């Protein structure tokens, strides 16, 4: 899985892209990304569009040999896509809104099929 | 197995009935009699213990735990061989402290032959079956006395408290671990006229204190206290005690009143709140010719801070602009109802109007009502709500209920208002308090006729009872300016201190319904403040005064219910699926307990199914009763004649078949009928029907508790 | 202690399994006659299609020519609360009449008089159902029907956060073991009164089914007489012999 914060920088996990013991390092061509999908066998065009990555960035504190300490990657999208019903952006909170909201715990919407 | 050895020695001390440490009032002392009281001493009986100021005539407060030994040593120094009779189990007849015809060996009386000047050690202990270790308080008190002559072994001061607590959370002395205080109480009537020295001194001395000269209990805040409900009287005498403001927790149940007899083995504990000067209202109608008053002095010592949250935890608020309007009006109200049903000729054609040329028609009976706006002239309707009469209407409290009693007197005497056991604000009074400090924390309830005053305070989550008891607790309110005279003038009602079932702005009573109360207060016109509006001012027969005669006396002595002295206009004919909450009350000039027998009908209380019940004055008794019966019977009592021959009830209870609403007249619905559209029990809402609360459009914070976590 | 024992292959007809056209069930029904099948309303509303087969003791397997009771269309109910649960009773309008066989036994119609004599005597009951109310991790292939006792009404409004009315009450054990969401939704909680059998309960999910060892929710069809009477005589005589018998009715069940 992955995520999306806007329309350029795309972030994802780091345990599915870099693995020296597995001997498989991708470049900037074999890393695709699909946004907006409700199945797997079906394939349309009027509701979604296949994206393409070209930029990759590593993490400074990439000490995954201990107990996986912050394994989050970040790429960059160059295709000027739009935002409709099947493509919805999302902002991000800050600090001036949850200065004392420790007694909470709002969960998110982690969708997906049988991939894990 | 702990050794709790004590050294008690009884002696005669000329203790005055008033604590006067200054020798200025000893020449004209109004009290100077001897008292043979219990006094603790050091081992081998050397020096006398100083004793607390609260224990005027009370002996040493013995304390023990479970499975421990108590080798108490006694040394009588009075004049007659006294003894000590506890309430243990392991003690035998050889060391029991009871001198009577035991029909056994004469050597068993060695525990009673304690000559004045002879030492004797009692070898006692306690078994393991004296510890609750459950929902009861960690202590089980007991009372030890002398079995010689109860008339003398009490009025002289031969009374002492015995404590058998639980081994574990108790310290050495009777104080718990989490509680830092140990308050021992005693309320007695030392009848000096019947004792050893036969002297005419029939005076109600609570622990040897008259006119409220008992030393005041004082303790600063930010700590925990523990109570000990003790105090034996001369016999069938009771004490209607109450803890104003601060609410205790007897038997792990948040209560504020306790009135039994013969010193019932019961202790309690609580947690103090803000600083102030609370009241210990020892309002005993049958015991007031001498004097018995007390208060609470709460200071402030910053030691520990609890996690007590002010408002509810992020779900319940219901901030509404609903202030109860109360205007002390003088509307024409009489003992007989407006157009009586059973024809109350004893009051209709004698005192209701100009008949018999007695009082008249225009009266000044003040009643506490509840308006709907800022008018002070008409409530929800022009007359009353019928179902209450002169009694207070329906008032419910919740979180941020905004109990702003906009009281505006307009009669002829300054009145006020006071709910039973409610903590207010330092700015507004609404309680008979003597706390007169600075302008910031001043509280005055004196509301002159014509002036208006609003008692503003926010009832929150720290003002709700427990969880195991009923939903809304019954707490009858009354005027705090006067004590006994305002109750007779019709200035009494009832308050619903409910739990945490605040659904909306009014609080939907889940698993409940309506309310049916029952009041029986016997008062007199001479007891009320408006005695002048009877035979002297409001009078038209100056030649013949209706006084000094039994006819006019019993004409005022009447028992009222819902403002209706003869019979009420409503009946107790309920039906099925009626999860109502029956309330009972019977105030007046009495002090003992009052009962009422039910023939053919019963109730549900205490996870059982009893027939009759017994209420208590001062406080209010509440019970959730489901009225399921078919037929009609009487509900008479068994007493003498003025309270057993006319205290009946005529009603018909019928349910054909479910709630009986297919061919009769009742404010219910099973429904069980043809429902082709919308009827009863049809909760179909477009967004969401119901669940627990309505904090948001779906309630996203998940922490709905029932008090402080 | 009598645990979760399966239903017998003799006196256990009341089990009209409501499935779909594919290999996926949803709930069940109740056999009483040949023109009405009592079941929950959420069986069809906010769900999928409807396929009924009476005398079907197993879903994965088949005991021969016995499971046949197709349904054409279906309607809803007036008092059926979409969000919560109240009078959750729906009638399945079959399309083909089925005679009385061994696994298909009829039952006499209830009446309002059996409301004050059946709840005070028979303090127990059985819950027939394949196991589709709690379709989490107990999907048994065999038709299970455990025994559950009856509890006082004052302990049923607090079993679930939803306030329950008179139509539904307690019908399970105390807060000890799993005694709720037993069987398929719309499952018959028939109580053997006296020489006859009258159903008096429909198991439905309130807020779903999780850690519900407190009490159960089961309806009472004795008060539902005015609905089974308005949907049987106002529809008229069977035109094409149970078409629809008769599904051509208004949504609030007439």
């Amino acid at each position: 899985g992955a995520s999306l914060i806007s329309d350029r920088w795309v972030l994802t996990a780091a345990h599915c892209l870099l693995y020296p013991p597995w001997d498989k390092n991708f470049t900037e061509n074999d890393l695709l990304v699909r946004i907006g999908k409700h199945s797997r066998t079906r394939y349309e065009r009027n509701i979604e569009k296949i994206s393409m990555l070209e930029k990759i960035y590593i993490h400074p504190r990439y000490n995954w040999r201990e107990n996986l300490d912050r394994d989050i990657a970040l790429m960059k999208l160059k295709k000027p896509v739009a935002f409709s019903d099947y493509i919805h952006p999302v902002c991000l909170p800050d600090r001036e809104t949850a200065a004392s909201l420790l007694q909470a715990g709002y969960k998110g919407r982690v969708t997906g099929w049988g991939n894990l | 197995a702990q050794l709790r050895q004590f050294y008690v020695a009884a002696q005669g001390i000329s203790w005055s009935y008033r604590p006067e440490p200054t020798n200025s009032s000893l020449n004209l002392s109004v009290t100077s009699f001897k008292k043979i009281v219990y006094r603790e001493y050091e081992p081998y009986f050397k020096k006398e213990k100083p004793q607390s100021t609260i224990s005027g005539l009370l002996g040493p407060t013995l304390y023990a735990e479970v499975g421990d030994i108590i080798k108490v040593h006694f040394k009588n120094k009075a004049d007659k061989p006294l003894s000590i009779h506890p309430q243990g189990i392991r003690y035998s007849k050889l060391s029991e402290g009871a001198s009577y015809l035991d029909h056994t060996f004469p050597a068993e009386k060695m525990d009673d032959a304690v000559a004045p000047g002879r030492e004797y050690t009692y070898e006692w202990s306690i078994s393991e079956d004296s510890g609750p270790t459950h929902d009861d308080p960690p202590c089980l008190t007991h009372i030890y006395y002398s079995h010689e002559n109860l008339i003398e072994d009490f009025n002289s001061g031969l009374i002492g408290p015995l404590l058998i607590c639980k081994k574990g959370t108790l310290t050495e002395g009777g104080t718990q671990k989490t509680f830092d205080k140990q308050i021992v109480l005693l309320f007695a009537v030392f009848d000096e006229s019947k004792s050893w020295s036969q002297s005419s001194s029939l005076m109600y001395t609570v622990n040897g204190y008259v006119n409220g000269t008992m030393p005041d209990i004082t303790v600063c805040a930010h700590d925990h206290i523990s109570w000990h409900l003790l105090g034996m009287s001369s016999g069938p005498e009771l004490f209607s005690i109450h803890f104003n403001g601060q609410v205790l927790e007897q038997n792990h149940h948040k209560v504020s009143a306790i009135t039994l007899v013969s010193a019932t083995s019961t202790t309690a504990n609580m947690t103090v709140g803000p600083e102030g000067k609370w009241i210990i209202s020892s309002l005993t109608p049958k015991h007031l010719q001498a004097g018995m008053q007390a208060y609470i002095d709460i200071k402030n010592c910053p030691k520990k801070t609890r996690n007590l949250k002010k408002i509810t935890r992020e779900q319940r608020r219901h901030m509404k602009r609903w202030e109860y309007f109360i205007a002390a009006e003088e509307v024409i109200w009489d003992y007989a109802p407006v157009i009586p049903a059973n024809m109350d000729k004893k009051y209709r054609s004698q005192h209701l109007d100009n008949f018999s040329n007695q009082i008249g028609k225009h009266y000044k009976k003040v009643m506490y009502t509840q308006y709907e706006d800022e008018s002070f002239t008409k409530h929800t309707v022009n007359p009353n709500m019928k179902e209450d009469g002169i009694l207070g209407p329906i008032i419910r409290a919740q979180v941020r209920d905004t109990l702003k009693i906009v009281f505006k007197n307009m009669a002829s005497r300054p009145y006020s208002i006071y709910p039973h056991g409610v903590t207010f604000s330092p700015y507004e009074d609404e309680v008979n308090s003597s706390f007169t400090s600075g302008r910031n924390n001043t509280m005055i309830r004196a509301v002159q006729p014509g002036e208006t005053y609003t008692y503003k305070w926010n009832i929150l989550e720290f003002d709700e009872p427990t969880e195991n008891d009923a939903q809304c607790l019954t707490r009858p309110y009354y005027s705090d300016v006067d004590i006994m005279r305002d109750i007779a003038s019709g200035l009494i009602g009832l308050l619903l201190i409910c739990k945490s079932r605040s659904l909306d702005r009014r609080g939907i009573q889940r698993a409940a319904d309506i309310e049916q109360q029952a009041v029986f207060a016997v008062f007199d016109e001479n007891k009320s403040w408006y005695l002048e509006d009877n035979i002297n001012k409001f009078c038209e027969n100056p030649d013949e005064v209706k006084r000094d005669d039994p006819k006019f006396y019993e004409s005022n002595i009447m028992s009222t219910i819902n403002g209706y002295v003869p019979e009420s206009i409503t009946t107790l004919g309920f039906c099925f699926d009626d999860t109502v909450q029956w309330h009972f009350c019977s105030v007046g000039t009495q002090n003992e307990i009052l009962t009422i027998h039910f023939t053919g009908h019963s109730f549900i209380y205490g996870k059982r199914h009893e027939d009759t019940l017994t209420l208590f004055p001062m406080r209010g008794e509440s019970v959730t009763v489901t009225m399921d019966n078919v037929g009609t019977w009487m509900l008479t009592s068994m007493n003498s004649s003025p309270r057993s021959k006319k205290l009946r009830l005529k009603f018909r209870d019928v349910k054909c078949i479910p709630d009986d609403d297919e061919d009769s007249y009742e404010i219910f619905e099973p429904p069980e009928s043809t429902v082709m559209a919308t009827r009863k029990m049809h909760d179909r809402l477009e967004p969401e029907d119901e669940e627990s609360d309505a904090d948001y459009d779906y309630q996203n914070r998940l922490a709905a508790a029932l008090g402080i976590r | 202690i009598v645990g979760g024992q399966e239903c017998k292959d003799g006196e256990c007809p009341w089990q009209a399994l409501l499935i779909n056209e594919e290999n996926e069930g949803f709930c069940g029904g109740t056999i009483l006659s040949e023109f009405y099948i009592l079941t929950a309303a959420h069986c069809l509303y906010q769900a999928k299609r409807f396929k009924v087969r009476v005398g079907d003791r197993n879903t994965e397997q088949e005991e021969g020519g016995e499971a046949v009771h197709e349904v054409e269309v279906v309607i809803k109910h007036n008092r059926f609360t979409k969000e919560t649960y109240d009078f959750d009773i729906a009638v399945l309008r079959l399309k083909t009449p089925i005679t009385f066989r061994m696994n298909v036994a009829p039952a006499c119609l209830p009446e309002r008089d059996w409301a004050e004599s059946t709840l005070m005597t028979q303090k127990t009951g059985i819950v027939s159902g394949f196991g589709r109310t709690h379709e989490k991790g107990r999907q048994s292939t065999r038709l299970k029907m455990l025994e559950v006792p009856y509890v006082d009404r004052n302990s049923c409004k607090l079993s679930s956060s939803f306030i329950i009315t008179q139509n539904m009450f307690c019908a399970g054990y105390d807060t000890k073991q799993e005694d709720a969401c037993q069987g398929d939704a719309g499952g018959p909680h028939v109580t053997r009164f006296k020489d006859t059998y009258f159903v008096t309960g429909i198991v439905s999910w309130g807020e779903g089914c999780a850690r519900k060892g407190k009490y159960g929710i089961y309806t009472k069809v004795t008060a539902f007489l005015k609905w089974i009477d308005r949907s049987m005589k106002t529809r008229g005589l069977p035109k094409a012999k149970s078409h629809a018998p008769e599904v051509i009715t208004s949504s609030p069940l007439k």
